[PDB]
């Protein structure tokens, strides 16, 4: 791609999210989404083969679907309130249809079908793009609308993410999947708190940001994207190793590292609430996300599969990779755990 | 939560009422936790570039350290502020909704009866 | 049964939905676009929009015109289904003929009817307002105003279709 | 710069006109004199009615009927 | 609520069910997009039309031009699909599925 | 240490403890309270500003 | 000399460590004036002085 | 169906056993049809009787595993006179997934389904019981 | 670093220096066919850059201070045994063979490197579109297995698809009888241990594979043993060609940029020449790996980037 159109492209992205972000009137988050779907799709067919083109076809139609249930949403809230500002919703089936909308744009189960598929087709950048940065719009909405979301519905979207997202990624050997139904299981960790505290539902947000840029920027700087070339990356450059050993085990939820920050304040939260059961199964749930995180830390760091005869040529070149922020991201990932009253500055 | 405090005032990283409070000193541990974890992502950086991890980027080193005191300054500033915004609020709403907030007449244990389980 | 004009078209409308939704073939899915399409611009331009339904008749008749020629041009099958060639293309269109008459009839016998939420059944020539604008249809003044107050819709519009253009240029490259 | 503007104007003529009506639209607006008068014609258009006032006591360029001589006029309307 | 939105919702839920269930055929779903888009368009005219609330006249208008700049990107990722492809049929899509 | 010392310090230390603990729970009941009635500055989800309403003599009388 | 090409870190870039020494300094500085500002402020709003 | 566990949960327990029984029934039938729903979606049956056979399949397993449990719990609570007592549900749930053993036609998944199924009926009668909230409103 | 997208963005555009000079000429032929002086003669007429061919070594000349490393870092495998013993239990042959090819692919983006950087064109010796007519010959005398010639494939097809060809191929005919008579006078006891059947495999795989499916893609010169002897008549024969085949006349800014943000990352390049296919020719095991890289790191140079080490005398390193 020409890099203007590059700039452009991905300026027009960042303006769809902070269009989404900052104004007060629904037609104008509809615009947000409309421009940020319709700048991110060539940012998917960047490479021009036939897996981004699927991938770029699936996420089209359901983000058009989405978009459309979102409209719909609107109009019945128009209806219903005669106005546009973008605050609680007067009626339960534009609150159901505006959930729905926002639960197709993040992927979250049952909605999940596109986001491995999609996160398999398009390159590593892309899906950091995908995985990061569209979900900070949805996310927006959410926050904006919680008064009128109905609480069986958001929680019945979060366990079901929360599980579906546990089960999917044990069954996989490519890193974009296991990308992907990590974020299935984060996003329901994030809109399960998200009527309790949903500062907790932006911590949970940020750190997951975080963790998630660290491991792409970590495969994109190994240059990896199934398993068993990711564990080749002990006889390239054993740094990495750890670095994506630290990074998994914070990834799962493990104390003493950052990751384990949110889901432990969101546990903290739904306590409080009286609501027992549910952050118990979430934990117990969120086992799993573990279980293939040290699969990856197992192939990866703790063991040395066997390389190939041609790594000693790539013992004689360094990486030339603008590994953007990849220190910053990686201390940030493992090393904020004594911070965690930080988090008063998200409320 | 506080949402519809900073409503009135939007976007205020740090309001005016934030200047009424002490500032964290610049031996603030939670400060210094900081700067640490600026000296370890220049450690990280040195490392994965393949520098001498010590020695190499002593300038680079110096300034991941003074870029996170300095963002982490504010951000501890900006952490005191809610939190003494949380117990402002806190004791305004228990100081003008007394019905709520009874004055409980705490019983010496010579009236509380407490029944003895004997572990035998 | 002249005052329940809008709702016949309405009908109509419905109808035109069914025709392109049980999904024959694009040919006649465009076809039952074009007509739920130039009704629907019937059912909008009795409540004054005369601006706001030539415009949904006009966008979409080109917008047929190009779906026409991508279907003739990429999804094009040696036996097109028309209405009636599959059993499954059929058997929904009578299914959702049958439900919207059926629905019809709900309401004409009972005058109101509940599918999620309450409908009444009189004409809705009921809800007009009983004045009268003066010197200006309303809806050609609020389409005007999005030159003088809508100059951040005028904005983000006028950049969505500027990047729509430079993405699907970058799309439709294969290299 | 002349010698570019031949060569396009032998060129692509088309463009060249194009460029220039484009030109004058946008720089001659901000250089005429007759461009408030747009604006003053447009304000003294009366769609709504003129609403009238309570008279409390002390509006000294407010009528009481539209033939007095104070109030807004439109003789700069009829001379021009 | 009026007699008139029954069938303007009922025909947004026939296009919705009618995209939402393909039948192997991507153009055939690109048009039921295209229909919710004028099931929407007509909806929230009759609405704003209705209640005489002007300034919002200028939404469906705004609304039916972010149609077709999607439809529009539909039809630019519905000619890639068929230049990999000798048809347009969403069952070729299934690459992605290991 | 002294034991005068680690006593008087044990007696500080269980200040310290049971009045954040008495104010952990008295900050549970304002939560709740606040929640329940609204009253308070938080839980305060945004409504329609009235500076957004015109008040000018519109076009018809009635309204 | 040992290395058969010249590498792009032979040389220290020179522009690059000015403007990271520079910066450095300037949030130093800045940092050190910010928070004695801070303090006086609060010396001031609370008369502990 | 949020009126289906409301009139199973309406009735005091080991009073009439026909209509516990039929509501469990019902409450299996709907989880049956749901399950039947989406494994007709995501796997495409072969042909429409096939589609039907699987749906009438898992729509007569889950209603069966209803059928049992509610008839178990009922006679259990009639025979113990212990209405407010998880052990009724435990048996009820092990029924139940005897039952779904017999459906599976093997042993191994009876056992497992007879011990986490249990489990599961016990803690939801504690669940009744205590008033425990799963999904619960938010407080403060 | 020193190109990226804002060094194009900023007016460095690639084709402001593509000249007629700028042609990327491949001089290909038998084992011993003579162009091994013809393609330098090409290079000191045309005023182009010469590549020598790439031995096992090219990637120790390349890095570090050029001298050859020691073959249990670089290789891991013999030509000479590959001579001696061609049907080896160790797998010499194709372990040889797909070292050769990460080398010929470092190579041949170093020629594009070049080519795209600076204008000049590179005169190269045997690259990577005819590197596999060794590979087809040692299959035909059975040195290899299928399964080695199916990782090559592999390898091949998601490395040479981000790949030009050149502009010119020049080809040397020389029968297997020159060939034998130039290896029994080269000297060299290993190289006279080639078979016939060998060498009749090569110009097999030559003229009936490699050079009817280049000679659309890019302009062949084939020439005879006598005539190559006279540079001028080639090089007065590249001089005078009309460049009309091949996808480089359809090479814009933007497709040359992306080309060359490709080619001068180097582990990019070879990305996939390290594939995880478990082939036990290629396959190095755990503990062996573990120790070849840390004697590897070991050596001077090498323990760290190109500008850190104290124990070849690199100053300043606290301000790098
Ligand atoms: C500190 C911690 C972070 C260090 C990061 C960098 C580490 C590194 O590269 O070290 C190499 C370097 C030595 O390297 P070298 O000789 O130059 O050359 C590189 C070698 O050749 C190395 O050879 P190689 O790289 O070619 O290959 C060998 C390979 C070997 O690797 C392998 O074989 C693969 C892995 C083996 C199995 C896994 C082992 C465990 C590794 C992960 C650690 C897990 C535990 C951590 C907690 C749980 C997290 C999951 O890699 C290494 O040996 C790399 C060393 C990494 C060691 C440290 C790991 C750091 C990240 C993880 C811990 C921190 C984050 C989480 C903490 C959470 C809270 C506790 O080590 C040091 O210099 C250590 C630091 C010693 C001095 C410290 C001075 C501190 C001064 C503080 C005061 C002044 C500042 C004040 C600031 C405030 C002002 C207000
Ligand atoms: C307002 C909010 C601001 C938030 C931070 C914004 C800046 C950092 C993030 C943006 C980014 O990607 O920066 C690229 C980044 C370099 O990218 P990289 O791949 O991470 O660097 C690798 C090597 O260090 C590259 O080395 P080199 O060969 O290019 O040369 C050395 C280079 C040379 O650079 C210069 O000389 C820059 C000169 C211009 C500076 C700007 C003045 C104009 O200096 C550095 O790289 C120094 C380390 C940079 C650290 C980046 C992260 C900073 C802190 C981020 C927030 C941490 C929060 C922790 C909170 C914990 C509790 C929650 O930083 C810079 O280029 C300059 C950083 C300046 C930091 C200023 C912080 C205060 C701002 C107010
Ligand atoms: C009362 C109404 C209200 C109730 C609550 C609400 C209803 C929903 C309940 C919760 C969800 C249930 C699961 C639904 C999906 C089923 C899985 C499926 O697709 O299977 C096909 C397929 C299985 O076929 P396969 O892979 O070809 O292999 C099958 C073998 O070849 C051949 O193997 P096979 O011959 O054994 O057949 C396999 C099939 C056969 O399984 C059966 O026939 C068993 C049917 C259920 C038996 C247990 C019923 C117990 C009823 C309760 C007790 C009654 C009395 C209660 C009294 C009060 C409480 C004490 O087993 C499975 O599919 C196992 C996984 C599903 C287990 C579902 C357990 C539901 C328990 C409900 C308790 C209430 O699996 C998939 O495709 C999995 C991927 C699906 C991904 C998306 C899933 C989304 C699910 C969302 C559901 C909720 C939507 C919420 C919407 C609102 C928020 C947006
Ligand atoms: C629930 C009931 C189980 C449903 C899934 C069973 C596994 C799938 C299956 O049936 O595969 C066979 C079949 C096809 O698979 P296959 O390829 O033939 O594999 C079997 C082989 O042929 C191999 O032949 P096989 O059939 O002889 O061997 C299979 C083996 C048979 O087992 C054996 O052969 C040996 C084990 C004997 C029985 C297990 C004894 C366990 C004792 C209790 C555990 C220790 C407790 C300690 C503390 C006690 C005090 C508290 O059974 C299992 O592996 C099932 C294990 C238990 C499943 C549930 C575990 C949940 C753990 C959650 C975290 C905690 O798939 C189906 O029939 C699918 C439909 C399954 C039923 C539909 C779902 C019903 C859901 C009802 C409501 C559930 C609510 C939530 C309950 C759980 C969370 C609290
Ligand atoms: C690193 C943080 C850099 C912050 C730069 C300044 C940004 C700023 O002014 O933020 C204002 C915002 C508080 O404003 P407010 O309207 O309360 O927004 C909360 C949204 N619900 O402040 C914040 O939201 C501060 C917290 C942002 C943290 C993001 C990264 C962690
Ligand atoms: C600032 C005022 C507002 C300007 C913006 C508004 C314009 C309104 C009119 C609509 C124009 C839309 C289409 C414009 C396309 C321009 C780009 C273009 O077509 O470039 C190619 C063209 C030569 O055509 P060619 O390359 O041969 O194309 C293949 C077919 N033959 O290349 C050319 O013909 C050369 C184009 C550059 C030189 C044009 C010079 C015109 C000068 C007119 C007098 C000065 C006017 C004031 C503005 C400053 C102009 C520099
Ligand atoms: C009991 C019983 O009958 O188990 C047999 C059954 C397998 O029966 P099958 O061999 O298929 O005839 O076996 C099974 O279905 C699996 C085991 C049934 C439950 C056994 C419970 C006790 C196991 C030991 C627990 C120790 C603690
Ligand atoms: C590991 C899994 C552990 C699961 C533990 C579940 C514990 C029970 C929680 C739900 C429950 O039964 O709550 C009791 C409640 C009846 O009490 P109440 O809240 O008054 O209901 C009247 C409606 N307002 O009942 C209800 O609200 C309705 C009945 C809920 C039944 C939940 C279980 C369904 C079947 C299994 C899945
Ligand atoms: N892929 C390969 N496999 C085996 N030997 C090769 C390969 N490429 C080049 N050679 C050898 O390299 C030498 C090249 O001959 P020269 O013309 O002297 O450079 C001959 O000994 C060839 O057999």
């Amino acid at each position: 791609m020409n890099p203007i159109i590059l700039i452009i492209i991905l300026m027009t992205v960042m303006l769809g999210t902070i269009i989404v972000m900052i104004s007060t009137h629904w037609l104008l988050i509809w615009i947000g989404f409309e421009m940020n779907m319709l700048a991110i799709i060539p940012i998917m067919m960047k490479k021009h083969n036939p897996r981004a083109t699927e991938a770029s076809t699936k996420y089209f139609l359901t983000q058009s679907t989405a978009s459309m249930l979102l409209m719909m949403a609107i109009i019945i809230n128009l209806m219903f309130s005669g106005q546009w500002t973008v605050m609680k919703l007067f009626n339960p089936m534009a609150s159901m249809l505006m959930t729905m909308a926002l639960a197709m744009k993040l992927g979250m189960a049952p909605f999940h079908f596109w986001v491995p598929e999609v996160t398999q087709g398009i390159p590593l950048s892309s899906g950091l793009i995908l995985l990061t940065w569209q979900k900070l719009a949805p996310m927006s909405v959410l926050y904006q609308i919680l008064p009128s979301i109905n609480l069986d519905l958001i929680l019945t979207l979060s366990i079901l993410s929360i599980t579906i997202g546990g089960w999917g990624g044990l069954n996989q050997t490519q890193l974009r999947k296991i990308m992907a139904y990590s974020s299935i299981a984060h996003m329901g960790w994030m809109t399960a708190v998200l009527l309790y505290n949903p500062t907790m539902t932006l911590l949970n947000l940020i750190i997951y940001i975080i963790m998630t840029s660290t491991m792409f920027t970590l495969f994109m700087a190994n240059s990896t994207t199934t398993t068993l070339s990711l564990s080749h990356t002990w006889n390239k450059a054993p740094i990495m190793t750890i670095l994506v050993l630290i990074t998994l085990l914070s990834m799962g939820g493990l104390p003493p590292l950052s990751g384990f920050m949110p889901k432990w304040m969101i546990i903290q939260e739904m306590t409080k609430n009286d609501s027992i059961i549910l952050p118990t199964l979430m934990a117990i749930t969120a086992l799993l996300n573990l279980y293939f995180y040290m699969r990856l830390t197992y192939s990866t760091a703790l063991t040395m599969f066997p390389s190939t005869n041609n790594m000693k040529m790539k013992w004689q070149f360094p990486t030339t990779k603008r590994m953007t922020l990849l220190p910053t991201m990686t201390v940030l990932s493992t090393m904020l755990l004594p911070l965690t009253p930080i988090l008063s500055i998200l409320e | 939560m506080m949402t519809g405090r900073q409503a009135r005032a939007p976007l205020q990283f740090l309001p005016d009422e934030a200047r009424s409070l002490p500032p964290p000193k610049l031996t603030d541990p939670r400060l210094a936790y900081i700067g640490f974890l600026g000296y370890c992502s220049g450690l990280i950086d040195n490392a994965i570039r393949r520098r001498p991890v010590l020695s190499a980027g002593l300038h680079r080193q110096f300034l991941y350290i003074t870029s996170f005191v300095f963002v982490g300054y504010y951000l501890l500033k900006r952490q005191d502020y809610m939190y003494a915004v949380r117990d402002h609020d806190m004791f305004s709403y228990i100081k003008s909704h007394p019905e709520d907030f009874p004055e409980k007449d705490k019983k010496t244990y010579r009236e509380v009866f407490e029944e003895f389980h004997p572990v035998r | 049964m002249m005052t329940y004009i809008v709702f016949i078209l309405s009908i109509i409308f419905v109808m035109g939905f069914v025709g392109f939704s049980s999904k024959p073939s694009p040919i006649y899915g465009g076809l039952g676009l074009i007509v739920s399409g130039g009704v629907g611009c019937g059912i909008v331009l009795n409540f004054g929009g005369s601006f706001l339904g030539l415009m949904v008749f006009l966008i979409y008749l080109g917008g047929m015109m190009v779906v026409f020629g991508y279907t003739t041009a990429m999804a094009t099958e040696q036996y097109p289904e028309v209405w009636v060639s599959n059993k499954v293309v059929l058997g929904t269109f009578i299914t959702g003929l049958l439900m919207e008459f059926l629905m019809v009839y709900y309401v004409l016998k009972d005058k109101e009817v509940e599918i999620v939420f309450k409908f009444n059944g009189m004409g809705d020539w009921v809800i007009y307002d009983t004045g009268d604008s003066g010197f200006f249809s309303e809806e050609a003044m609020g389409i005007a105003a999005l030159y003088s107050y809508g100059t951040w819709l005028v904005i983000v519009t006028g950049w969505s279709l500027l990047i729509g253009v430079v993405v699907i240029m970058e799309i439709t490259r294969g290299n | 710069v002349a010698a570019f503007l031949k060569n396009v104007w032998a060129k692509e003529p088309v463009l060249v006109a194009s460029f220039a009506i484009a030109g004058l639209a946008v720089i001659l607006p901000t250089l005429s004199p007759y461009t408030k008068y747009s604006l003053m014609i447009n304000r003294a258009t009366p769609y709504n009615y003129p609403v009238p006032l309570r008279d409390d006591g002390n509006m000294p360029d407010v009528p009481s009927h539209p033939q007095d001589p104070q109030g807004p006029s439109l003789e700069w309307l009829k001379r021009l | 609520m009026s007699l008139v939105y029954m069938n303007i919702m009922m025909a947004f839920t026939v296009s919705l069910t009618g995209l939402l269930m393909y039948r192997s055929h991507l153009m055939s779903s690109l048009l039921c997009l295209e229909g919710m888009m004028l099931s929407l368009f007509i909806l929230a005219t009759l609405m704003i039309l209705n209640s005489h609330f002007t300034l919002a006249s200028m939404m469906p208008i705004i609304l039916l031009v972010f149609a077709a700049c999607e439809a529009a990107l539909g039809l630019s990722l519905l000619v890639m699909v068929s230049n990999t492809y000798g048809t347009d049929y969403v069952q070729n899509l299934n690459l992605l599925q290991c | 240490d002294a034991p005068e010392k680690n006593y008087e310090r044990t007696m500080a230390i269980l200040q310290i403890e049971s009045e954040k603990a008495e104010l952990r729970l008295k900050e549970l009941e304002v939560r709740r309270l606040m929640r329940a009635k609204g009253d308070g500055p938080w839980f305060q989800y945004p409504t329609i500003d009235k500076a957004l309403i015109d008040h000018s003599p519109k076009a018809t009388p009635d309204n | 000399k040992f290395y058969i090409q010249e590498p792009p870190h032979g040389s220290p870039n020179w522009l690059k460590v000015g403007l990271t020494l520079g910066t450095s300094a300037f949030l130093w500085i800045y940092l050190i004036k910010q928070h004695n500002e801070d303090v006086l402020e609060y010396k001031r709003r609370n008369g502990l002085e | 169906a949020k009126t289906l566990l409301h009139q199973y949960w309406d009735i005091p327990e080991g009073t009439e056993c026909h209509r516990k029984t039929y509501a469990a029934t019902s409450i299996g039938g709907a989880s049956g049809l749901v399950v039947s729903a989406y494994s007709v979606a995501l796997k495409t049956p072969t042909s429409f009787l096939e589609g039907v056979a699987r749906t009438g399949r898992y729509t007569f397993t889950a209603a069966a595993i209803g059928a049992i449990f509610g008839l178990t719990s009922c006679i259990s609570a009639q025979v113990r006179e212990k209405p407010d007592d998880p052990l009724n549900y435990l048996i009820g749930g092990c029924a139940g997934g005897l039952t779904l053993g017999a459906r599976t036609r093997s042993y191994g998944i009876g056992a497992a389904a007879c011990a986490y199924m249990g489990l599961t009926a016990a803690l939801v009668k504690m669940g009744q019981l205590e008033g425990w909230k799963v999904f619960a409103e938010p407080k403060v | 670093l020193q190109y990226g997208p804002l060094a194009y963005i900023l007016g460095e555009k690639t084709t402001k220096k593509m000249t007629e000079n700028s042609k990327l000429i491949t001089v290909d032929g038998n084992i011993c066919s003579g162009k091994s002086k013809l393609a330098k003669e090409v290079a000191e007429k045309l005023g182009l850059k010469h590549f020598p061919e790439a031995g096992i070594h090219y990637a120790d000349s390349t890095t570090g201070d050029g001298k050859p490393l020691p073959v249990r870092f670089s290789g891991n495998c013999s030509l000479e045994k590959f001579y001696d013993d061609p049907k080896s239990n160790d797998g010499n042959s194709y372990r040889l063979q797909a070292w050769l090819y990460a080398s010929r692919l470092l190579q041949y983006a170093d020629a594009l490197e070049h080519l795209l950087s600076t204008g000049q064109g590179v005169v190269l010796e045997r690259s990577i579109y005819s590197d596999f007519v060794f590979l087809e010959a040692m299959y035909r005398q059975g040195f290899i297995r299928k399964q080695c010639v199916d990782h090559y494939n592999q390898v091949k097809k998601v490395t040479v698809c981000e790949y030009l060809p050149p502009h010119v191929v020049i080809y040397v005919d020389v029968p297997v009888s020159e060939v034998q008579s130039r290896i029994q006078k080269k000297g060299n006891p290993h190289e006279m241990k080639i078979t016939s059947a060998y060498l009749q495999d090569i110009e097999n795989v030559y003229k009936g594979t490699f050079l009817p499916e280049m000679s659309e893609k890019c302009e062949v010169l084939q020439y005879s043993a006598w005539e190559a002897e006279d540079a001028e008549k080639v090089v007065e024969d590249i001089q005078y060609l009309k460049y009309d085949k091949g996808p480089w006349l359809d090479q814009d800014d933007r497709k040359l940029h992306n080309l060359r943000m490709l080619v001068q990352d180097k582990l990019e390049v070879l990305n996939y020449t390290s594939i995880p296919v478990f082939l036990p020719e290629v396959t190095i095991g755990a503990h062996q790996s573990d120790r070849v890289f840390q004697e590897f790191t070991e050596l001077p140079g090498r323990k760290y980037r190109a500008g850190y080490n104290e124990d070849v005398g690199d100053k300043w390193i606290w301000l790098k």
